[PDB]
């Protein structure tokens, strides 16, 4: 039971399903963007991400953002309503490609029931607080005639296209006075970039990502920030000393561990460990906060009763017969092993029978863009790029860049911005 | 010396031709 | 200056130390109800596929609520870089190495070179690793009618050069090696300086990697067990928490361990096998452009007359390149698994024995404390501390990761034996050292003589001792022995008036004890011993011991190869290769095998007893029959022929000679007769019922001149296919060995005479082994001439006709036979032909 809505990007505001809203970085300066409800709760605004760029940055340069990355720029990417249209309408199909089997399904079921917690750690134990950048999203209210109003909405996801690298996919957090939400057990509003034609090619014969995977994976971050449980503990980070070694950011290890397979080996136990116990330490706080809850002092139609209850069942807490809340220390184990090791890249991929990368270190080769992920020739929601009567699920032919050279362009490289080294003698 | 081995070949002729 | 483009993701990824938790040093509460924590991470993904307790059951709220007021939010801010890091550096590692081997698009005319600066300087000069046989031959400019056999020929080349796979020879105990690493891609410590072969016995896998990583390895934190005052029943449960506890903290520090190899080790030889894999293809690459504008320089008439498949002679390449892959992969990932196993995880059980032993010691004073209310079973449970942590925890690679590459390669590096090795002593600049990569501290003090053929002698002095101390990190004879000792020996022979003595009194030679339990080998007389003393004072002994009524013995005051077996069930000794004898040793219980390892003589003898000793080894496990028997030909190599003790074998030394087919059996100048008759042995004269063998220093004593210094001299030893003179001592003038130059018969009496040129006599005698298994014999070949294919005979005995028509009487001679030259090629080689020679040289371990 989840329902992908539909509709083309012209449709009239209708306040319901499409709206006009303020995403939580326009900073309350009345931006209003045109968004469209995929599901409940989850929000796609088809538009370019700009929060904390450069205008200019669209714009391939003798720079680069990201060292590990060949990163396409086109700045006419989504600039009519018609491309709009294209974005939104090819969200629509990921979404039920995601639906189409019960793995992917109980993904989007997690996410759309996640709801954030009601507040942050700003917030008195004793009340819910619906009055933060975390939780309430803006939406103009003003039909024909009638004046303009403002009313707020609960999210849980809201999905812009790109910013100035197509093929940088990104899911982001929020931070309210340097404190995440999404790191400390309440969980937040969380947004992600994304771009589903410009997609990533890998070798285990080179081969090109199911666009459904990659947004899966991007799925699977926004779940973790649902919970509360972004980590951030003791990251991998390279030692830089020497000329002959690679720089690089650091890497959580929630990068491995929703990578799956066998990338967490690099995180010790022990961190493994220090996680765990931040997360369980977390839950124990939101848990107190639910025993202690009396009013919400922002909204007075909230129904304490029943929030407390939704929020039992999202952290799996148990209700002793006088009514309070506890942690059952084996549900929370089977939750967070759920959460953290269940969903992967690896175990969908596995699932889906798509093709991935080997690794979560596997090299960044040059992006393809796959000419239309709309024609059912080509892609379809049931099996991808790998058709039977194509002849491409055999050893994922459909996603091989030698066989299925019909699905997909080559970028020039005259459009890729790569980092390089230069080693230099006197 | 010369003679020395001149005469022990004929030694060893006598020998081989037992 | 040149710049050089390199991709971010051709750097080396190694992890910073400040990756890893040092959460392991912290303090641990022990409780009655303490839980030890293990993470899995490994999900059965179906349980979530179907778990009904997972989607929520609860009503989504309505989305609907008053508008946000407070707009307070932190906004990322973003910035490109730029694109170009531009790094001065005037090293050449991997990056500068691949980089020599590439040219520009607009050249075509290419040599190959060996000289890495060249292939720099000049465009069309590219650098090759492979040899300089293979570079001057791709190098060939031929006519066109010798082109096709050209290719055919390079490009076998190219397959042979790129498959290239082992050492000098196998003595060094290097299971594999490409040696051509170093030269390919010069990372690490200047690999492509000397000899990469030797380089890599000396110091092993660490050789190359870029960057030694400095190892998180903590200190373990003290437990803190609770009291439960008058509460047996819990204060029971404390001990038991805090020894699961205990496990826990020994699989978290492997787990530490594993994390620091894949992130800072095992990405290094990562990087070494991509950079290899890149640069067999640009050498194939320059071989494939060279063989073009030598086939294009031709006219249409010539290349009409060439046939050449340019697709076969890629693949062909390509299919070289491939085996060659495998055999570095395995290579390196073995190099990778050694650093693991010898360079990281000894140092993790170092920090953690201490730690059981800190453990120990408050669990005991714990039950001391708790003794009244703990009345009888205190002493039950002080042993089950003792008891439980005995047994160290072994490593298993695939608790801390299931990926099937790192598995397989962890489990090949355990399956080839010679990575069981624990101790390998082995001579080097005056000095002995373990070769092992485990470390040993060997002390060879200044009584011990060594020299560089590995022999070290023992004698009667007091500083005449070797101390080995053995790395205590090492974990073997987990519940039971599994191990083996191999060494070679060489016993003098008994003086024959101190037999009495020689029979009855035992020595240690090599002495390995703590607390009154371990090993030893000893001598009482002609039998060698082992010697096994388990904790409670049980011994058990296996023996060799060899017959000293011998005519002539195998074994006396000749080396020999003793290999010694340890398993659950017994207790073997083999020589030779073969097995001698077998000792139940069931019975035995825990043996200390790690204490100090002494050499020195020990007991009531003889201040001129002496033993010699060479390639002393101990493995981890119990080698098999076929392991001992490869190990015995692989230390028998050599490419000088030996003595008849098993020394090297000497150009201007008297040696007198022992027939293999003849044993009691030597050579006498007849008398006035220019020939070799043939004598029987005298023997051991006297009464000792103990004693029994034929005289050895009689006969002619012979000597052998090199024929000539036309070659690099540089030293005295005996090389098979040397050209020799045979000659000997007539009293005081020098004679030669000759055969007649008219050979009718199947066999002639050889020529003994002075030195003298005659036109009539071959004097020129090629030294032969024709044994493919281990000898001390060696064949003594006439021919026309060196250069000359004809062999004329062999040098043997044979019976010769000497007098009588109705009984004729025969008579051995010493002669050349063209019957032994057949022979020598039948298959086995006949060990016991009468054309088997061996010198034997006065030495002090034998007297008669
Ligand atoms: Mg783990």
């Amino acid at each position: 039971p989840v329902t992908i809505n539909n509709f083309n990007y012209n449709d009239p505001i209708d306040n319901n399903n499409i709206i006009m809203m303020e995403p939580p970085f326009a900073r309350g300066t009345g931006r209003y963007y045109k968004a469209f409800k995929i599901t409940d709760r989850i929000w796609i605004i088809p538009e370019r991400y700009t929060f904390g760029y450069k205008p200019e940055d669209f714009n391939k340069s003798s720079g680069i953002f990201n060292r590990d990355v060949c990163e396409y720029y086109d700045p006419d990417y989504l600039n009519t309503n018609d491309k709009k249209n294209i974005f939104l309408q090819t969200m629509i199909k990921l979404f039920n490609r995601i639906k189409s089997k019960p793995l992917g399904e109980k993904l989007l079921e997690m996410i759309i029931n996640g709801i954030p917690y009601l507040g942050d750690r700003r917030v008195p134990l004793e009340e819910f607080n619906t009055n933060i950048a975390s939780v309430t999203v803006n939406k103009l209210i003003s039909n024909p005639g009638e004046v303009e109003r403002k009313k707020g909405i609960f999210a849980n996801l809201i999905i812009f296209g790109p910013g100035p690298v197509l093929n940088e996919n990104e899911t982001i957090d929020i931070g309210i006075q340097n404190h995440f939400a999404s790191r400390e057990g309440f969980g937040g509003i969380m947004q992600m970039k994304f771009c589903p034609e410009y997609v990533s090619v890998f070798n285990n014969r080179g081969y090109f990502s199911d666009p459904a995977l990659i947004l899966m994976h991007q799925l699977i971050y926004v779940l973790h920030g649902l919970y509360g449980i972004k980590v951030d503990d003791l990251p991998i980070v390279p030692n830089e000393k020497k000329f002959f070694m690679q720089s690089t950011d650091a890497i959580q290890a929630e990068e491995l561990y929703t990578f799956g397979g066998q990338d967490p080996s690099i995180i010790t136990p022990s961190t493994d460990k220090s996680i765990y116990d931040k997360v369980l330490q977390n839950f124990r706080g939101i848990v107190d906060r639910l025993n202690k809850v009396l009013v919400c002092i922002s909204d007075p139609n909230i129904n304490i009763n029943i929030y407390k209850n939704k929020f039992k069942d999202k952290y799996k807490f148990v209700e002793d017969s006088e009514g309070k809340y506890s942690i059952d220390v084996e549900s929370f184990d089977k939750l967070y092993k759920s959460l953290m090791f269940g969903f992967t890249e690896t175990n969908i991929a596995e699932n889906y029978k798509i093709k991935t990368r080997a690794s979560y270190f596997s090299d960044s080769l040059p992006p393809v863009k796959i000419k239309n992920l709309l024609d059912n020739e080509i892609y379809t929601i049931e099996e991808g790029f790998n058709i039977s009567d194509k002849d491409m699920e055999k050893e994922y032919r459909g996603q091989n860049k030698a066989i299925n050279k019909q699905a997909y362009e080559e970028i020039s490289k005259e459009h890729l911005a790569v980092y390089k080294i230069q080693m230099c003698k006197s | 010396q010369e003679d020395m081995f001149a005469k022990l070949k004929e030694k060893l002729f006598n020998e081989i031709n037992k």
